């Protein structure tokens, strides 16, 4: 799988 | 409450305007719901306004919160988008000190975090250019960020791909693999992850930009955890 | 665990529904065994269900997990049928983005990688027009994939690839032959290998639509395992 | 007749 992710912090 | 908050955006007293923004960075930082009453008080447009107040100390504040705001769903990530945020943001990419830049690749990284459409913006907004050639010209803390925004705009469609090796991503990605921190091996590998699961044409720009060499190599590196992705960015070159 | 995630599907707040999705997700992928704790313990009607959804961010992510659960058995991808995902996954085909398109287009081949039966349900479906149509319409990318797709339906029996050809596939089909990537072709020449092992009324429209010349023209081809592809397409046209 | 089921990680 192409491979995004997101964060917070 | 927030509608008097949101009006206290726009105040000339920075006092009262550093100490609202300071209350909407905490709530922007609190999840889903908390973000929600920001966007439906009305916050967005006059903090994307503040990315261009005169002092660096508001900026710095205002792209926290934006970061922290695109960490919300994609519909959230839309709003931000709607407000106008991207143009300004993209401008702090070579305009600001690298303090304010680590906070604005954040914000990048987290919008290229969203679909497709919204990565389109962010390469019609001119992202790509300036976020390559922090991987030359950086400290090793924005370089690490910086290469995982490039990583989730790799994971994007083929078009959108090929316009990141077009501004050039390749060499400064591959030569990362090599020399830096661990931590940044490992985002710098993902990057590479998401290249090698393109088409032919860019696996080909990926074997000539020397990316091959660079993941054998890593197979017999100290840290477990990268030589493990180093192998499925072969395999996914494969 | 497992009916906990299940029970999220359908949860009011956005973030642990996607959260729970993006769970699903990641077991939908490990193979079979895997697939078949899912099934066990009700996902699929819930899953389908959320095709619906308002938001394309979790649409993407509920047809990324639907494609994984037809990559399992016959028995597993019947279970995705007679839970109703045919008809959601088809209306996608044409009122939704591309990015979400391709998980579609993903999901649909792999249903027709199942028995004719199976095949049998996608026609009634309807998906046979919208996944034409892309062919002229969609990216390079779009196009490998629904390129795929009309094979496996191709690899179905007479009665279903004269349905094919009813829905147009063949002079796009022929077309992509020339005017497109390596890639592209492969999987357009191995479509219409399975179209020319039809009966003599299908070569007929297969020679009609101009498929032997292009076939015999690019058997001579830069990549040389087209070239063996379009030798056995030519043979199997007899 | 070719049929090719894709399971993706
Ligand atoms: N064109 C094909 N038959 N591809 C097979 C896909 C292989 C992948 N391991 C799954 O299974």
């Amino acid at each position: 799988r192409r491979r995004r992710r997101r964060r917070r912090r | 409450e927030l509608p008097q908050m949101v009006q206290q955006l726009n105040s000339p007293d920075q006092q009262e305007l550093q100490s609202a923004l300071r209350k909407l960075s905490q709530i922007a930082s609190g999840g889903n719901e908390q973000i929600q009453k920001l966007i439906e008080a009305g916050a967005l447009s006059p903090l994307v306004k503040l990315l261009d107040d005169a002092s660096e100390e508001v900026i710095k504040e205002a792209v926290w919160a934006i970061a922290n705001i695109a960490s919300g769903n994609n519909e959230q990530i839309q709003k931000l988008i709607e407000a106008g945020a991207l143009s300004p943001l993209v401008k702090l990419l070579d305009d600001a000190s690298e303090e304010v830049i680590k906070e604005a690749v954040w914000a990048i990284a987290n919008i290229a975090s969203g679909n497709n459409e919204q990565i389109q913006k962010l390469i019609e907004a001119g992202a790509l250019s300036p976020l390559v050639k922090l991987l030359d010209d950086a400290s090793e803390e924005v370089i690490k960020e910086a290469v995982w925004a490039i990583a989730n705009i790799a994971s994007g469609n083929n078009e959108q791909i090929q316009k990141l090796i077009e501004a050039g991503a390749l060499s400064p990605l591959v030569k990362l693999l090599d020399d830096a921190s661990e931590e940044v091996i490992k985002e710098a590998v993902w990057a590479i992850a998401n290249i090698a699961s393109g088409n032919n044409e860019m696996k080909q720009k990926l074997e000539e930009a020397g990316a091959l060499p660079a993941l054998e190599k890593l197979q017999s590196h100290a840290n477990e955890e990268v030589q493990k992705n180093a192998q499925a960015a072969l395999e996914a070159f494969n």
